[PDB]
């Protein structure tokens, strides 16, 4: 149908088609527009009306226009010429090294598989991140939920997985980068290229990008989330590949269909926050998962919008959770790298059974030494300290030790650093902590701990110490 | 044309069909939709249809014909729901096909009476000692579960569910308990290990799941409770008990705000609606324990709530916390030390909660209870550093971590050993590991002893004398 | 000893605010936020979202 | 319906079919106005986010084409303009003269040079519309900038097509701060550093004029001005113009950056924009969120911001370097435009009264100073000592930490203190404060090897002035050498050092 | 409008239960938006305050009975700047806060005693025995709040010891409240036991005079009059 901009007023377009209309969601391609200006139907306004969301700049745009439904939502190249490119909402190679020549496109509103239709099981994967395994162990499908600073070195905590797993894992990955920043994704590419995640010479890679950044309309921005959620699915499903999906960052969708929701001239409930917070999660996140033809993994980074978590943005993202890294600003501040909270930096799906049973009991021991001992932290604080009582104080110790211990250094940012970094096997992990546990690093101090990966060059960094 | 009956979707925002016409449909109506939908013309403006719709489109495009389904809502109810994951249409979402649930009933029917009630002088267990113990319960009853995450809380639901495995499986007909598990936004996958888990854990032959998982729409999440609801009195008032376990009700309510501001029929507090008190409030008061009329039976409502940061003075949680004839307050502290319970046990709740529940239990606990409190509160003494000693092995007496229900006779036994200090003449951590060993020996042994105290529904001081012996033989005898 | 130790208290005493000293005026900050969070949060709700927009 | 409209000098000819006029289309009449928001019927062909003219040679700029008015945004004051007015298109959106005759001035943004030359305005404009370059148009940041702040130079080194964060408080010396470099920029400028060949931007949003007037009395007298646009949006203002500013430097920055030049905005900030903007927003009643701001004040930045960059060959690598400023209130950064702008820069500079106080001036919080960037953003000049240094003073701070039951506890750790004081006394600047990365690190350097770690605190400074006279006027040879190496190297550092040991000898003694 | 039949027409001194004015009020202000109307602060109906006067004035003690008024009121988060209670004591003779703090103190009565007011009360009206009974009390204990900032250093029996003394008296009096409850065999076990108003004065009044000062302390617990408590330390030992 073609319809007429009836109002811009900003980019929620209201059209008002005249051909009859579709139905909602079917993208639209406004007539005049310069490229390809796709505005998906969001809503029947009514009276073949339509609000609709222009992705694209609107400037300059002479209202009254005309709008040819392009008569279905908006359909982006599909197969796997799309690894190894950097792909924006509507396809479109960002990449820019030409065309992605698909032979599928896909409209980017994929879906959830019905009960039966889902692989009803997990896994453990894991990570070698002492902190990780430890508190978050891993599986597969598993959406992981992210806290803390982008470049604190959350973001490049992200990378540093990515670094060793995408590689390591074949099952392919997404990146998406929701109003990413341009910049890291081009250093990156330059990196990527280069780091042969990212094969050019072979148009594919193991990993497809996208990046849909902060530049672009939050409709863009929101959208190009279902765009590379789109893709996963077919990955799983239709080419096995188990993907680890990187979200940066959902909050940064969700600002985007937020905002969005506002200019919707909806009701976007507390905060501002949409409405339908949490159906487009619901929706999208049922998207993920461990289906019998594979596993869409999800590494999801959430920044925390004015760094509240009790806000329901991140209220929300704790229902679809698998694993939760909640990296602590304070721990990170404390020049701690990685920047943990100890507290919720989980996996429900740490048991006994999943992970050792002593993985487990080592880590609730340990899980409760920190817990405990953060109990004192605010006597401490207060109150100088020392008439506890020193098994406490060893706990406490060994603790800011077990902190220190965690504090795992990082090659990506040894650039930074100077810091080696270290990707460790579990059971020196295991052992790091149960050593501990025994506390046997009696002599050697805090900071014998920082920085290490397995737990004698810890020792042995006492040593350096001396 | 029935613009009085059957509509044109005028606009459709995208979920509230503002439906031109329909007028000659009775408020409340579920109407089918020309997308297939369902809706229901819950609001009967004085020109249009503000539809709910019961669906997901891209399918609606304006015009399309609304129609009557000519009724308000019912969902279908039985008893074959067991052994069954619906959703709330009375779809099967299992894929067990379709259910066995064919009466229906209006999920709009209300709160028992006074005399068709009859109060809670039932015993509600759990196979979790503390809850069992220290919630001193019965069944009817609401009794909030509320703490953040399955952080056990999960699991906590479950133990109970599989504990009640023995009973149902049991010929307990008055522990012929239908669980219905309404799964209120809950991830697909978490269900489906739950499913999975409890299928296992094989609970679920006397078991509705009603799954609502996280994609689910909103007046569906919403539905969900209700329907289970329908379907939980279906066994209530037909004698049986049914445990209807509404999980969790804050993500129904969120559903449902939204689902008004979508109305845009307004917020209230924490731009929650006003109703929403109200709203539980209806649902729950439609849970009861009855009168002799509808078997005596019962539909105990272990609603939850997941708190978001352990907030409460949160208007919903207010609201429901002023319904609620107690709590289940779970504290991470002592979950994230491993204690499993985790509780806080202080925030844990049960205003009246002896009343409807068994002297065996009844014969140890409250007097330990009352030694906990000791033990606890002095944030050295003999006394003081014994309570501590005591509790401690006591914590880890009603340390049952997640995945250990029980039989209650076991349960008992084990307490009334710790009630006697037996274990504080032990290490702590080997009250676990005695615990373990001492129950199969108990078992072995004096599973003759347990069946009879499971038998006098108290504790026996003959039963004491012999078990004493037990204990102190098993206690003295694998001291070490 | 005696001496010491009184003077020790002064110390100890000393130390303790310190402490409080910064937390005081930590909260107090806190509290501003908690405050306006408020405030703001109730204007907003004043700001329609309790009116026009009920 | 709208009483608007139902104007009857509006209706009252439709009705009568005695209806034309204004062009309703292309032009409008004014509906209504009030709240700088000229309804302003018509307007239909009307382009979008089209500049148009009001009848009061107000600008006005459509903002949300409304079926039946617009929108829009006034460019004056509406007691400059009244009800039923006719708003003619200038049927273009708003680009903003750009081009390179702007560098001496001190304009409004709307590019009238209220410095008092009127505008030499530029031939060329350049689309506020024009967007920020893509990822492969990207190559990175690399081409340090040195601000002649040696703490700064040194610790949060500073590339260029960045985007840092300047957070600090009231004037807590921020300005100064800027104006160091602004000096500093100019013997690059009167270089033909075409490296650094670094357009200076200042955007000043909200500054009442006389605090523009002393700053760029400054800039004059910094003569910097030179290469320097003022983007002035003063207190005095309708506030888009204020809110217009960095899009319109944004705009003009870009163009050097793509020509290869290296541009350099200053936002001097966005905080008060934020709080404007918002603020039209919700005039416009259009939505706050979050602190009350409406959520894509994070769109309207993330989307400014993305237009700084450091740029790929096919934009003559150049640069649009961003060192936007907001001036924090006490540190708050959950405070929400904050939190965003974190996650946006690629570090961030807080500033510290305390410190201030302590007449360190700057004020730095260099713990949280962070170059996200870090590496790509220096020279190894600067690399070798700084590199060693700022662990050191890492060790120093973690120690000045660690400083008060004794730090004489070890050596190293009241060493730490010792020697980290020194490099205290030299990382305060004075005002007006430029400076050459030779001496910089030569007086590093110094401290480094810790001659000045041999020395009274006081007289580190001293030293320093005295040792950079010392140098300027000897080891010319040296500081020439430094530059020319391009890093200290290894000879210069021997006879630097033998000029330090000598130097010191004859500072201290 | 049954029970001012009663009132006026029965005569009859009405004991009024209401449980919760506080769901009306709610009621109102739920519907308050959905009446099209502001709500308000808080939440509530704008109207709030006559919806409550006038019908807290539509109550009384004509000269044509009484309708006292046992009016419960659910305390949000026992916030009581919470508007509804914020209100309410205008229209109250006898506030009684309920304390859940002392509830959690175990007692039970759980009362918040100084929260439980009556503006009311007199050395007159009650006797200045009974005022000044209370009014040392109060004072004391709420002096005892102030000691409590000093036991946080100074421990469970370690201070300066005249305060010592009343602490322990505080301690005594505490427990001297709590009463058991015939019903509540589910809260209390125990079996309510009832005072006589004198006996309670004296009560008091007897321990202010320390004559149990020697006695435990806790020998004062779930009580009825004040002598059985002196019994019951026996019944300890």
């Amino acid at each position: 149908t073609t319809g007429r901009i009836v109002a811009v007023i900003g980019a929620v377009v209201d059209v008002q088609f005249d051909e009859g209309l579709p139905p909602i969601l079917n993208a639209l391609e406004v007539q005049g527009r310069e490229t390809r200006l796709v505005l998906e139907v969001a809503q029947h306004l009514g009276e073949s009306t339509v609000r609709t969301i222009a992705m694209d700049g609107t400037e300059g745009l002479v209202r009254g226009q005309k709008v040819l439904d392009s008569g279905a939502p908006i359909r982006i190249p599909v197969g796997p010429e799309t690894l190894g490119r950097i792909m924006n909402v509507i396809g479109e190679p960002i990449d820019e090294r030409g065309p992605i020549k698909t032979k599928q496109f896909a409209a980017i509103h994929a879906e959830a598989p019905e009960f039966v239709e889902m692989s009803v099981e997990q896994e453990i994967l894991v990570t070698g991140i002492k902190v990780v395994d430890l508190l978050a162990p891993y599986a597969k499908g598993g959406k992981i939920g992210l806290f803390g600073g982008a470049g604190v070195g959350k973001t490049v905590l992200i990378m540093e997985l990515i670094n060793n797993v995408a590689k390591a894992h074949g099952g392919y990955s997404v990146f998406a980068g929701v109003g990413e920043r341009t910049r890291e994704g081009n250093d990156l590419y330059h990196e990527m290229i280069e780091s042969g995640v990212i094969n050019l010479k072979d148009a594919t890679s193991k990993v497809a990008l996208v990046y849909g950044q902060m530049n672009e309309p939050p409709g863009a921005r929101a959208r190009v989330a279902l765009t590379g959620l789109t893709v996963a699915e077919y990955f799983r499903d239709q080419e096995g590949q188990d993907v680890l999906l990187f979200i940066d960052n959902i909050f940064r969708f969700t600002q985007a269909g937020s905002e969005v929701s506002a200019l919707l001239g909806r009701i976007p409930s507390a905060v501002g926050y949409q409405p339908t917070l949490a159906t487009d999660m619901g929706t999208m996140q049922e998207r993920i998962t461990t289906t019998k033809k594979g596993s869409i993994t999800s590494v999801q980074a959430i920044y925390v919008p004015a760094d509240d978590l009790t806000d329901p943005a991140p209220a929300t993202t704790f229902a679809h959770l698998d694993a939760t890294t909640v990296l602590s600003r304070a721990i990170a501040e404390l020049g701690i790298y990685p920047a943990v909270d100890p507290l919720d930096s989980t996996s429900r799906i740490m048991d006994p059974n999943i992970v050792g049973s002593e993985h487990y009991d080592v880590a609730r021991g340990v899980q409760k030494i920190l817990q405990d001992y953060k109990s004192l932290q605010d006597i401490i604080a207060i109150l100088g300290m020392d008439e506890l009582s020193e098994e406490d104080k060893l706990t406490v110790s060994r603790a800011r030790k077990i902190q220190r211990f965690l504090s795992q250094p990082f090659q990506v940012a040894e650039v930074f650093t100077g810091h080696l970094g270290k990707l460790v096997p579990l059971k020196e992990t295991i052992k790091g902590f149960q050593q501990i546990l025994a506390g046997e690093y009696d002599h050697l101090p805090e900071q014998a701990f920082y920085m290490v990966g397995p737990i004698e060059e810890a020792v042995a960094k006492a040593d350096k110490l001396a | 044309v029935d613009l009085e009956e059957t509509g044109r979707v005028l606009s459709i925002g995208d979920g509230i069909a503002r439906v031109h016409g329909l007028r000659n449909v009775q408020a409340e109506e579920m109407v089918e939709f020309s997308s297939g939908l369902k809706g229901m013309s819950l609001n009967l403006e004085p020109d249009n249809v503000g539809v709910v719709v019961f669906g997901n489109d891209k399918l609606i495009k304006e015009g399309d014909i609304v129609k009557r389904t000519g009724a308000i809502v019912d969902v279908p109810v039985g008893e074959e729901l067991l052994g069954r994951v619906v959703d709330a249409l009375g779809n099967a979402i299992d894929g067990k096909g379709p259910i066995g649930s064919k009466a229906r009933r209006r999920v709009g029917l209300k709160a028992p009476g006074i005399i068709p009630r009859i109060s809670v002088r039932e015993p509600m267990q759990t196979g979790i000692k503390a809850v069992d113990s220290l919630v001193p319960i019965g069944r009817g009853q609401r009794e909030l579960i509320i703490g953040d995450r399955q952080t056990g809380k999960t699991s906590i639901a479950i133990d109970t569910i599989i504990n009640q495995k023995r009973f149902n499986d049991g010929t307990d007909e008055k522990k012929k308990l239908y669980c219905i598990y309404v799964a209120i936004g809950q991830k697909r996958s978490t269900v489906a290990q739950l499913v999975k888990r409890l299928t296992d854990a094989d609970a679920m032959k006397y078991t509705i799941v009603v799954s609502a998982t996280a994609s689910d729409a909103a007046p569906l999440q919403y539905l969900a409770p209700y329907s289970g609801c329908s379907m939980g009195e279906y066994f209530r008032d037909n004698g049986k008990h049914a445990l209807i376990i509404y999980d969790d009700l804050s993500k129904q309510a969120v559903a449902y705000r939204q689902m008004s501001l979508l109305l845009r029929r307004p917020p209230g507090r924490e731009a929650y609606p006003g109703d929403v008190f109200y709203l539980h409030s209806r649902l729950l008061e439609r849970a009861a324990k009855m009168n002799d009329a509808f078997g005596g039976g019962s539909l105990t409502a272990l609603p939850v709530i997941e708190t978001q940061a352990g907030d409460v003075s949160a208007y919903i949680p207010t609201n429901v916390i002023s319904i609620t004839d107690g709590q289940i307050f779970l504290e991470t502290e002592l979950f994230y030390k491993g204690i499993r319970p985790a509780i806080n046990v202080g925030l844990s709740v049960s205003r009246v909660g002896s009343a409807a529940q068994t002297r065996a239990m009844k014969q140890v606990a409250g007097t330990m209870k009352l030694e906990l409190a000791q033990y606890r509160e002095v944030a050295l003494d003999a006394a003081t550093q014994q309570l501590l000693s005591r509790g401690v092995r006591l914590t880890e007496l009603l340390k049952q971590g997640q995945y250990s229900p029980m039989a209650i006779e076991e349960q008992v036994a084990v307490i009334y050993a710790g009630v006697r200090g037996y274990l504080d003449k032990l290490e702590p951590s080997k009250i676990t590991k005695f615990e373990n060993a001492f129950l199969s020996h108990v078992i072995s042994q004096h599973q003759a002893l347990l069946g009879k105290i499971r038998t006098d529904g108290k504790i026996s001081e003959e039963s004491d004398a012999k078990l004493k012996e037990i204990v102190t033989n098993f206690l003295a005898g694998f001291e070490a | 000893s005696t001496t010491s130790e009184q003077s020790a208290r002064m110390t100890a005493m000393d130390n303790a605010s310190k402490n409080a000293s910064e937390m005081i005026d930590k909260l107090t900050l806190t509290f501003n936020r908690t405050r306006q969070a408020v405030i703001t949060k109730e204007l907003i709700e004043i700001i329609s979202g309790a009116a026009a927009l009920d």
